[PDB]
């Protein structure tokens, strides 16, 4: 019957929908992380490095 | 009964259980919870975490 560890068990049950959340954010930042590695990492263009820069201190920060 | 003879019983009876009635329990200290289960308690606090 209903009891305290059921809730428990219900209340994590719903908050670990958040860690899957997060979990999956963190793994498409990653994955945006590596398209900017991989891919070729010249900053000839001042424009194109601060870009970069501050989509990687942008992610980072997040 | 081996040495003299009884008549059938005039009154049947056994070993039993004598206490000092229960009286108004001195109240306790956290008797303020006691309208609600403990386990009210924690689901109450641990739901307020929750939310």
């Amino acid at each position: 019957a209903f009891t305290f560890a059921a809730f428990c068990y219900m209340l994590t049950l719903v908050l670990c929908a958040s860690l899957i959340f997060f979990v999956i954010w963190h793994i498409i930042a990653f994955d945006e992380l590596r398209t900017d590695f991989k891919n070729p990492i010249d900053q000839g263009n001042p424009a194109r490095a601060r870009e970069r820069l501050k989509n990687i201190e942008r992610i980072c920060c997040l | 009964e081996e040495v003299i003879d009884f008549s059938k019983p005039f009154m049947s009876l056994g070993i039993s259980i004598m206490i000092k009635k229960p009286q108004k329990s001195k109240p306790g200290v956290f008797s303020f919870l006691d309208p609600l289960a403990y386990e009210i308690w924690m689901c109450i606090v641990f739901a307020y975490i929750g939310v």
